[PDB]
RNA sequence: GUAGGGGAGCGUUCAGUCCGCGGAGAAGCCAUACCGGAAGGAGUGGUGGAGCCGACUGAAGUGCGGAUGCCGGCAUGAGU
RNA sequence: UGUUAUGGCGUGCCUAUUGAAGCAUGAGCCGGCGACUUAGACCUGACGUGCGAGCUUAAGUUGAAAAACGGAGGCGGAGC
RNA sequence: CGAGCUGGAGAUACGCUUUGACUCGGGGAUGUCCGAAUGGGGAAACCCACCUCGUAAGAGGUAUCCGCAAGGAUGGGAACUCAGGGAACUGAAACAUCUCAGUACCUGAAGGAGAAGAAAGAGAAUUCGAUUCCGUUAGUAGCGGCGAGCGAACCCGGAUCAGCCCAAUCAAGCCGAAGUGGCUGGAAAGCUACACCUCAGAAGGUGAGAGUCCUGUAGGCGAACGAGAGGUCGUUGUUCGUGAAACGAUGACUGAAUCCGCGCGGACCACCGCGCAAGGCUAAAUACUCCCAGUGACCGAUAGCGCAUAGUACCGUGAGGG
């Protein structure tokens, strides 16, 4: 038992020593020692010297409801906006999106907070109803 | 598949964890929790900051056969440290799953051999602790191999008190290690077990 | 010291280069960055006996008005 | 290092360098047809590794 | 150094009480209490005899000698017997004196 | 085959567990012509006078010929 | 096994270097001490394991010869 | 508490002890001299006074800063807290900002904790609702020779959760179950054959390894009685470096209103929304550790504190080192 009890065989690797290889001689040669402010970042190589700026927003970011999830499987246990935290879509702090991206045809009704043009005329067309906020 | 010895008479709840036991899963498991047991404790002066001695000491160029500093550095007899030991934690936090899984694991090990439990002990009566090894010799427990009570109940505890024969187990609180520690198991009551 | 409160105790002075311009220059150099402090006046004041203590110009102006726990 | 947060790099699927032209675009320019309307991408196989490790995370 | 703290520094015999040596020498032999150090855990008793020699320099006339001593031991005794071998003394009782407490094993004549 | 990368292992201390050894005597030290592909391991004897191998697993203050290294002891220069 | 005569052969060690037995560096000898560590729910990758289109908690609370509770939150999930 | 005691002290002599010696707790009484040192002086532990009470001895008083008085304070503390004042190396592979960093040091004040605190707030939900701390937000928003690099807060979870008052069981200690023979041995607690206790199989000692020999542990008992405004000018804080730069704070000049009122909501204005200063106090959750107990994949003396005691010997005029 807590004697016949072995590992992974694979799980732990033993732990690289410097001290002793009859040949090793870590680092470098030259220019490395104690001194561990070389970085690879920098200001002058490969990073500045670049021409940009545009301007920093980030404004409202909306969740991505595949419409495979609604339809396909499932079986409408309505969406409204507390059933539908079981449907693997449990984000909060930022409103519901419907997108388009399965293509079959079943009468589901959907109410999110904002739906893409397409997703209302594909939701519809196959029977149902998107409901936004007022 | 354990049939109860005193009282009822089930065994067949439960589901065993796949495959026959995993040693590995176990080896996880006691590895992590004999972790959390290790405590924080490293007197070591690594830092030359910590012990006692100056900042100055000879010329750097001029005596001759010297260059040093202070007399606390690592190279010093008498000085700090070179990366000593200092107190740390080395408590993670197994996942939970894994913790569940374990147990069941162990439990599982222990039902293809030395499997035993029992329903009301009114056979104890009290402290006496006498009538409760008597009472072992009629339950295979001749008090050769170890073996771990969990079961409620302070009585029963009470009287419960050796090396090689048996262990007390407060309120059910199962772990791996003790369960794969001892030989036989005597699960007993069926609070946390069906 | 004066009397009401706690008086000198002073901060820092920059100075600056490209003073003012076709609104708005390029940006402004800081290069003093050096540090001063404050000091202040007396005056000879009594409060219930014979007293000369200290008088802040405010709490001069202050006081010749309105004697809030004292007087000239 | 924020400066890289406004800097042709942006974090694309793949997972590589979003670069423009710094050939020259604002000051000294005034020569050459289209040379200034070549405001397309840029895309390196050389520093994408040593560049994305300022960023990545913050994708 | 420690020594004798090990045991709450307290005897479980007096300085007249026969006992006897349990292991080591002068097994089953018994004899009085002539001193008894709690401290030390030191107890003189007329059996263990050791034949010492005082070293006497310039003491009015030396005359050097083997004189006849007796030998500390510690816990390696038992206090009080009757049955004629080593008990666990502890009942305690009383006759008269309520002011003091008494020892018995499984007997009472202590 | 140097820098360098990769792989498999030896050894030491602590920890859990198991099998145990010890006054007819542990560890340590000392000798040796045996064993293993290396790190190393073992038998016997001598010394010693209390504790300690092996296996498995976990963790490191883990392996020294060098640094005009640190401490300590003892040499050479000389019976000068 | 020990020791020894004779024959053949044979340019200390390290370091630093295009190049060292170097008349380049270090070092009297032995013993002991003495150098790639630790931390940050950090970042990235290999391996391993538990779950799996979902995967996990942190502070803390209650219990500690044992551990469970705790889903504020983070990562998947759509990009430009 | 129940026989011993007569300090580390190795030795000798004289002695104290059932009228309970020592030892262990808990209150008192004596405390020369110096030291905040405070009668005065003073190179500390010395020198010199006066007054009062008196049998000489002797005792008592005699400093300064607030008060009618009582009384309290100038002192000392390893670390921790707040405050006044406030670096540089270093980093930017140079260096002026900025970082380092309000770090180190200095100083003042106070406690067993402090700070802070009962909204002229945060914030954008017409919301939460003293303060502090922890998690998280997040390393986002934002700052920056826009370089190096620096870096919040709201929401939410959790530790703890109170707002009331002015002006107009742990320290002594006692009790406490259960073993004899034979054998190797210098000596067994080991081997061996039987037996017992077990609300006690923690541990230490005892000639060696130890349930039943000792001290103890589980448990039980346990005292006399001892504790528990705005603005201008110069600048600064917060993420905020003069930038569109609000607001708080302050030195110098000036100087508003109070009910169809005042401040604020990142110049400014209207709308709208939140909130009412210029008065104070206030457990807990928090920090640290001289001291004590317990514990340790902590050391076992070239380690571990510097010290298995010593800040000693030793070095220095000294701080200081050791
Ligand atoms: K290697
Ligand atoms: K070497
Ligand atoms: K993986
Ligand atoms: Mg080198
Ligand atoms: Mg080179
Ligand atoms: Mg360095
Ligand atoms: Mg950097
Ligand atoms: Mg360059
Ligand atoms: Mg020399
Ligand atoms: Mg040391
Ligand atoms: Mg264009
Ligand atoms: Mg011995
Ligand atoms: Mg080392
Ligand atoms: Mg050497
Ligand atoms: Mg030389
Ligand atoms: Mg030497
Ligand atoms: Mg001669
Ligand atoms: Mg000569
Ligand atoms: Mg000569
Ligand atoms: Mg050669
Ligand atoms: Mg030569
Ligand atoms: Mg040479
Ligand atoms: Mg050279
Ligand atoms: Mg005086
Ligand atoms: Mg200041
Ligand atoms: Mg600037
Ligand atoms: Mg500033
Ligand atoms: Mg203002
Ligand atoms: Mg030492
Ligand atoms: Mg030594
Ligand atoms: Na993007
Ligand atoms: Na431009
Ligand atoms: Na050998
Ligand atoms: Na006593
Ligand atoms: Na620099
Ligand atoms: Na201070
Ligand atoms: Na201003
Ligand atoms: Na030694």
């Amino acid at each position: 038992g807590s004697r016949k009890d072995r590992k992974r065989v694979g799980r732990g690797p033993g732990g690289t020593d410097k001290t002793a290889g009859r040949g090793h001689k870590g680092q470098k040669s030259r220019s490395g020692a104690g001194k561990g402010a070389f970085f690879e970042g920098g200001r002058s190589r490969l990073i500045a010297r670049l021409p940009k700026r545009g301007f920093n927003n980030v404004g409202t970011t909306y969740e991505v409801v595949k419409l495979s999830q609604l339809q396909d499987l499932e079986d409408t246990t309505f969406d409204r906006d507390t059933l539908e935290a079981y449907r693997l879509v449990r984000r909060k702090n930022r409103p519901v999106k419907l997108l388009a991206s399965g293509e079959i045809s079943r009468a589901v009704t959907v109410h999110v907070d904002a739906a893409s043009a397409a997703a209302i005329k594909a939701v519809e067309a196959a029977g149902g109803r998107v409901v936004l906020p007022e | 598949a354990q049939i109860n010895v005193i009282g009822q008479n089930g065994g067949r709840t439960i589901e065993l964890p796949l495959p026959e036991v995993n040693s590995g899963v176990l080896h996880e498991v006691v590895t992590w929790q004999l972790a959390s047991r290790r405590r924080g404790t490293a007197s070591t002066r690594t830092r030359a900051q910590v012990s006692k001695t100056g900042r100055k000491m000879y010329g750097q160029k001029g005596t001759g056969n010297a260059r040093h500093g202070d007399r606390s550095v690592p190279t010093f007899v008498g000085g700090g440290v070179a990366f000593g030991p200092k107190p740390r934690s080395y408590d993670y936090t197994l996942p939970r799953q894994v913790r569940q899984l374990g147990l069941a694991m162990a439990i599982a090990s222990r039902q293809e051999g030395g499997k035993l439990v029992a329903v009301d002990g009114f056979d104890i009566a009290d402290a006496k602790t006498k009538n409760f090894i008597s009472w072992a010799k009629q339950n295979g427990l001749d008090g050769t191999e170890k073996v771990l009570l969990v079961t409620d109940d302070e009585n029963t505890r009470r009287a419960a008190r050796n090396v090689s024969w048996v262990s007390v187990l407060p309120v059910a609180g199962v772990n791996v290690y003790d369960i794969l520690r001892h030989d036989r198991l005597v699960i007993d009551a069926a609070a946390l077990e069906i | 010291t004066g009397k009401k409160n706690l008086v000198v105790n002073s901060v820092i002075r920059r100075g600056k280069a490209r003073a003012d311009g076709g609104v708005g220059r390029k940006t402004t150099g800081i290069t003093k960055r050096v540090q001063r402090a404050n000091l202040h006046k007396k005056a000879i004041r009594e409060n219930g006996q014979v007293k000369t203590v200290w008088l802040s110009a405010n709490a001069l102006r202050t006081l010749s008005k309105g004697p809030y726990k004292g007087i000239e | 290092t924020h400066k890289m947060a406004k800097r042709r790099i942006k974090i694309t699927g793949t997972g590589k360098v979003m670069a423009f032209k710094s050939g020259k675009r604002h000051q000294n320019t005034g020569k050459s047809g289209d040379e200034i309307r070549g405001k397309g991408k840029g895309f390196v196989l050389a520093k994408a590794e040593w560049a994305r490790m300022k960023l990545m995370l913050p994708r | 150094p420690s020594a004798g703290s090990h045991h709450n520094d307290k005897l479980h015999f007096k300085k007249g009480d026969t006992v006897i040596v349990l292991s080591g020498k002068h097994k089953g032999q018994t004899g009085k209490v002539l001193l008894a150090l709690p401290r030390d855990q030191k107890v003189v008793v007329e059996g263990v005899n050791v034949i010492t020699k005082n070293v006497k320099p310039s003491m009015t006339n030396p005359q050097g000698g083997q004189e006849q001593r007796e030998l500390a031991l510690h816990a390696s005794k038992v206090a009080l017997v009757d049955p004629e071998t080593g008990k666990a003394t502890r009942v305690r009782k009383q006759i008269v004196d309520g002011k003091k407490v008494r020892v018995a094993v499984a007997s009472g004549k202590t």
